[PDB]
């Protein structure tokens, strides 16, 4: 029963990421962070099936995918920051100007 | 189905993968192939393995 | 069991992650969430994986959020809202994703069910693979360099490209 | 590492050799060759001075325009000679210096 | 050459800790055929040590664990 | 079946070019080579 | 002579740092009868399994 | 006149020379002692 | 084998009961500066960059000139990328 | 495994001991160096000094000041020396003498090394304190940045060896000493050293004079005295570091059965001591950087050499084939 | 009488029965590589047992207090060759390679 367990971690961090998302309408930094844990399971899952399928095609592309988490961190990052800048303020009812 | 295993030799699942690849790289019906993809799928998964001894270990609990 | 403290401590800490008040106390919990995913990759046996999840999302990624988050000093009222209204839609997106996505290996990988009988004695030792082991490391670097090089390559293109959106976006020279 | 020049696609045109080494493709280039590789380098030298003047670096943005237009004009005439010495393109030329070299 | 010179030696003993743990493993496999044939007996179909794999080459029994060779 | 087409058979003829690089080989033909 | 006072700290650090090193070896090699072996792979537990067996069941 | 320009590089910037000669020496090795050692080897 | 990571766990445990033990005895008797983000986004890079070298040095036996090569225009790509850091003030904090 | 804590005990409490008496000899190696004579009342020579300082700090009341993050307060001195103590489990004296014979040993440093930052961070804004924020945030900086230096030295040390077993690093180098070819290397490893130890010449959390008020400047009693413990225990793991890759380890200086006499747990301890007095002597010698300027040597000069080092001694290794 | 084959006896030995029980360990790992199935390698294996132990009885008769030696040092050090090389060259010069 290894590989469900396993599988069920991987899986309680997606939807936690899922649900982040879902209850932190104000709250867009935690959105942010909320993604970030949604591509950890998913990075778990390539290894977790690597193991398992005997294969090393999961691990290569499991250290591409965390190149790319850092990337896209960091970029988020500094769009957090001029978005900040811009308004003085992180609250979501000063990014909500383009509508219709 | 790369070959590449975690340890450095020969996946497990590798050879049952290209018999289903050489078998499938001349057959016309892909059910010509059935036999050797559900090798390969055992190997990858062993769902028929662990079912039939959750069989015998069913049994051993109904008889006990 | 083992993996029944670890996915506890996992689960707590993302619920932590996603519901704290002050999100320097969430940037917190999701280290200790990279903690706990580091000693479950321990147990699959990728050590260099486990290290490589603390060197980075620690000790790189984790730090860039917790120096950004901490100077902005967040005052709570324009990141609060009460979550009890949110129960039933969670309860039902959950319970959706829970039943078709937490049980999306049992028919494609039926488990083993631990008889009352030593089934340890039926493992087959190879002793060839044995002569000279290779390490995770070793496994992973025969590879990257060489048969997939491409992709190597082009994740070096996106670190460039966060480097200049970096500096385009944030920068204001003295 | 193991390498294999086979390409999907055959040659229509008859193989004066399969993987031809740098200097002997170089050697290959034909006055066709380097009429292309002229062109590409001046146009690019032209286009750099042009695009240069109005932030005062023509001479600068000459030489920007230059190296990209040698590099893709060695790069296009690396590419017709190669490929007509693998018979890829027509190459009656190579055909003549192998039949009688 | 002192690392080419260990694996040198375990390369010269090695075929007969694998005869022995060849040896050890038919001797386990009769007696879980046994126990198999014991228990399944009254049940109408089965087959004892009955091979999953279509091409009936030979594979180890799995184990259920995801890396139980790193402990 | 275009999957019996030769552009979808390159693993199939790539792979045997690589079947004696270390890292993808049986463990035997380590020990009678 | 006087700088020999400043050499008495710094020999108490060397001698914890001794100390470190064999007092670990010692309770070691005494639990295990043999001292510890650098470099324990695949191969060498593989042995002491199977030594196990060879030895008790003989 | 590019012959005093590197002077003033070096002697205004010594860690960045240092370290661009150094870098090159472990880029030129391969690049060129190596296929060297290679062809005398095979003859 | 990751045998040897069962003692580094009981050598955490034993020490966090020290650190308690020493910190438990005594109880008986709106400024954002943009440069510490920049900082972070450079060592994220070149953390990344380190990750990268371990399987590579570990591998060269291997992978021989080839290998050695690819890692040659990776770090050309991320040195472009950090004379552009050098270029724009990113590492002067003055 | 019921004797690993036997294990695990004889390694950290003479840890302790060690630290405390670093304490005491750099206060008396500064002080001999500036013609007094440092602690040399309390005890025979002073050396009592650590034991009544160290009751003292256990009997002075703890304030843990009003501040809204009062468990992350306690619990920032607590990280960081749980970081310093862990790093040690990995360590080899001698061949042996080593309780974790990590096959990833190396990386498993360099994570440590990237843990430490936190309980600096936390402290500063834990603190509720402006001044102890910045220079929290100046410290992190400066560890983050010197960092990468570490990391690529370790890299250049990696290719030689190519393992990551410190014990196999150490039996690497029976031929020779990495120390000797890879001399500037060293150098640049031990200033690395001493910028991620926040040590003089890099000391900003002593600059107080400076109006550089430190990351622990709201902590008394036992959470100060953690901070410190953890600093100083860092110092001896960076010059046990700067032993282990560079000077042989436990190896002797010439193979000769002369030299071969005395246990390699002694010679692995006179060069964590030879550091350990570059450490004292360096902070006895010159003045400290501003932060400006530090952090320009760190992204300016050490991260380009320790690149160029990787490049140089990589290409060598495989021009000429000498490779592991 | 006979010694029991524990690891150390076996790696201590390694390099006479590498030398003398080759072609039985040849034929055994033909077979394995033509077949992994254990119940179709067994007479393979019977050969090789036979040849070792003939051996290792053998090398008991003509060096035992240096087989001892080197077979005690070997254990103590788990099977290290570098940490063993005075009794190894005691064992091999009383009973030589061949
Ligand atoms: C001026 O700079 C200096 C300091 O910080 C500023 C110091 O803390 C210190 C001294 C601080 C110490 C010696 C702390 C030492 C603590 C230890 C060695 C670990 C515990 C040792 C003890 C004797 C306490 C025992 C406590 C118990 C509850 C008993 C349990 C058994 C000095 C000497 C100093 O010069």
């Amino acid at each position: 029963m290894d590989l469900i367990k396993y599988f069920t971690f991987s899986m309680i961090i997606f939807i936690l990421g899922i649900w982040g998302i879902l209850l932190n309408r104000r709250n867009i930094l935690i959105m942010l962070m909320s993604i970030e844990l949604m591509l950890l399971a998913v990075n778990l899952n390539f290894l977790v099936f690597s193991v398992s399928l005997d294969d090393m095609m999961g691990q290569v592309f499991a250290l591409l995918v965390l190149t790319v988490a850092a990337a896209e961190s960091a970029i988020g990052l500094a769009i957090f920051v001029i978005t900040f800048r811009v308004r003085g303020t992180i609250a979501v009812e000063f990014i909500n100007s383009i509508q219709g | 189905a790369s070959g590449w295993g975690i340890t450095g030799n020969k996946g497990r699942c590798y050879d049952f993968w290209m018999d289903f690849s050489e078998c499938m790289s001349h057959c016309r019906e892909p059910k010509d192939c059935t036999l050797l993809r559900e090798d390969y799928l055992e190997c990858l998964h062993h769902s028929k393995e662990f079912q039939r001894r959750n069989r015998i270990y069913k049994e051993e609990q109904r008889k006990l | 069991m083992i993996l029944s403290v670890l996915s506890s401590l996992a689960l707590v800490s993302g619920l932590m992650v996603v519901r704290a008040k002050n999100p320097v106390h969430s940037v917190l919990f999701f280290i200790l969430v990279f903690c706990d995913t580091s000693g479950l990759l321990l147990l699959l046996g990728l050590d260099f994986f486990a290290m490589i999840f603390l060197v980075v999302y620690i000790g790189a990624i984790a730090v860039l959020f917790l120096f950004v988050v901490m100077m902005f000093h967040i005052q709570i009222a324009e990141i609060h809202e009460e979550v009890l209204r949110y129960l039933p839609v969670s309860g039902i997106i959950g319970l959706i994703f829970w039943w078709e996505m937490f049980f999306i290996l049992d028919n494609e990988s039926i488990p083993l069910l631990p008889t009352q009988r030593n089934t340890t004695s039926l493992r087959y030792t190879v002793y060839a693979g044995k002569v000279r082991s290779w390490t995770n490391l070793e496994t992973l670097g025969n590879l990257l360099y060489t048969y997939y090089f491409v992709w190597f390559l082009v994740s070096s293109l996106i670190l460039l490209v966060a480097m200049i959106g970096a500096i385009v976006l944030t920068m204001h020279r003295t | 590492m193991n390498t294999d020049i086979t390409a999907l696609e055959k040659a229509q045109y008859p193989v004066v050799d399969r993987n031809p080494a740098f200097t002997k493709v170089v050697g290959n280039f034909s006055t066709l060759d380097y009429l292309r590789f002229s062109t590409i380098t001046g146009i690019s030298v032209t286009v750099g001075y042009l695009s240069g003047i109005k932030p005062g670096i023509k001479g600068p943005s000459m030489v920007t325009g230059g190296l990209i237009g040698l590099m893709g004009g060695f790069m296009y005439a690396y590419q017709n000679s190669a490929g007509r010495l693998m018979g890829f393109f027509p190459n009656d030329g190579e055909v003549a210096s192998y039949q009688k070299r | 050459a002192l690392k080419e010179e260990k694996y040198a030696a375990r390369r010269t003993i090695l075929p007969i800790l694998q005869a022995e743990e060849d040896e050890r493993f038919v001797s386990e496999w009769k007696k879980y055929l046994e126990y198999e044939a014991d228990v399944m007996k009254d049940v109408p179909g089965w087959k004892v040590g009955e091979n999953v794999y279509n091409s009936g080459r030979w594979m180890p029994p799995a184990t259920g664990e995801l890396r139980p060779d790193v402990w | 079946g275009f999957w019996t087409f030769e552009r979808h058979n390159a693993q199939l003829r790539w792979d045997p070019q690589i079947s004696q690089v270390a890292g993808r080989r049986d463990p035997y033909d380590d020990l009678l080579e | 002579l006087v700088w020999l006072e400043a050499m008495l700290p710094l020999g108490i650090i060397g001698g914890m740092l001794c100390i470190m090193g064999n007092s670990q070896y010692y309770i070691h090699k005494a639990y295990h009868g043999r001292p510890k072996h650098i470099g324990h792979d695949e191969w060498d537990v593989a042995m002491e399994r199977r030594d196990k067996k060879v030895v008790e069941k003989a | 006149p590019v012959m005093e320009k590197l002077r003033m590089f070096v002697a205004q910037e010594p860690v960045v020379a240092a370290s661009c000669l150094i870098g090159g020496v472990g880029l030129f090795l391969p690049a060129v002692v190596r296929p060297i050692l290679d062809s005398l080897e095979a003859s | 084998m990751m045998l040897e990571f069962a003692p580094i766990f009981i050598y955490l445990v034993i020490s966090l009961l020290v650190s308690l033990i020493l910190l438990g005895v005594p109880f008986l008797f709106s400024r954002f500066d943009i440069r510490f983000y920049l900082v972070s986004i450079l060592f994220l890079i070149f953390d990344l960059e380190v990750t990268f070298f371990f399987p590579w040095a570990v591998s060269l036996n291997k992978i021989d000139l080839f290998g050695f090569w690819s890692m040659m225009a990776f770090l050309f790509i991320l040195t472009i990328g950090f004379l552009y850091e050098w270029k724009r003030g990113a590492l002067d904090w003055e | 495994y019921i004797a690993v804590p036997a294990e695990i005990l004889g390694i950290i409490l003479p840890l302790l001991l060690g630290v405390a008496f670093l304490v005491l000899a750099e206060r008396k190696v500064m002080a001999f160096v500036q013609r007094r004579k440092g602690p040399d009342v309390v005890g025979s020579f002073g050396l009592l000094q650590p034991l009544a300082d160290g009751l003292k700090l256990i009997l002075k009341e703890p304030i843990s000041p009003s501040s809204a993050n009062f468990f992350l307060f306690r619990m920032a001195p607590v990280a960081t020396f749980m970081l310093s103590l862990v790093a040690w489990a990995v360590v080899p004296f001698d061949y042996g003498m080593v309780l974790s014979d990590l096959n990833i040993g190396l990386l498993y440093l360099f994570a440590i090394s990237s843990l430490g930052v936190y309980g600096i961070i936390i402290a500063g804004r834990s603190s509720n304190s402006k001044y102890a924020f910045l220079g929290a945030l100046r410290s992190a900086a400066q560890m983050v940045s010197y960092e990468v230096s570490i990391g690529l030295i370790l890299i250049t040390v990696l290719i030689c060896v190519g393992s990551c077993n410190l014990s196999e690093i150490v039996m690497a180098q029976k031929q020779i000493w990495f120390g000797i070819p890879l001399f500037p290397v060293l150098v640049m490893f031990f200033i690395s050293c001493l910028a991620e130890t926040n040590r003089a010449p890099f000391d900003l959390p002593e600059a107080e004079a400076e109006l550089v008020a430190g990351y622990n400047v709201e902590y008394s009693s036992m959470g100060f005295a953690l901070f410190f413990l953890g600093e100083y225990a860092n110092m001896i793991l960076m010059s046990g570091l700067c032993t282990l890759f560079f000077l042989g380890g436990w190896l002797p200086i010439l193979d000769l059965p002369i030299f071969k006499k005395i246990p390699g747990s002694i010679w692995f301890s006179i060069k964590v001591l030879f550091f350990l007095f570059l450490y004292i002597w360096v902070r006895a010698a010159f003045p400290r950087y501003r932060y400006d300027q530090l952090m320009g040597l760190g992204w300016k000069v050490f991260l380009p050499l320790s690149l160029a080092w990787v490049v140089s001694v990589s290409g060598l290794l495989v021009t000429f084939q000498w490779l592991p | 009488g006979n010694p029991i084959p524990t690891s150390a006896v076996l790696t201590a030995s390694a390099k006479h029965i590498g030398m003398r029980c080759m072609p039985e360990n040849v034929a055994f790992l033909k077979c394995k590589k033509n077949d992994p199935n254990p119940e179709k390698c067994l007479d393979k294996g019977r050969d090789v047992t036979r040849c070792v132990l003939g051996l290792l009885k053998d090398l008991h008769q003509k060096c035992q207090k240096e087989m001892d030696d080197y077979v005690g040092c070997m254990y103590y050090y788990t099977n290290e060759f570098d940490l063993c090389r005075k009794e190894q060259e005691a064992f091999e010069k009383v009973c030589p390679l061949k």
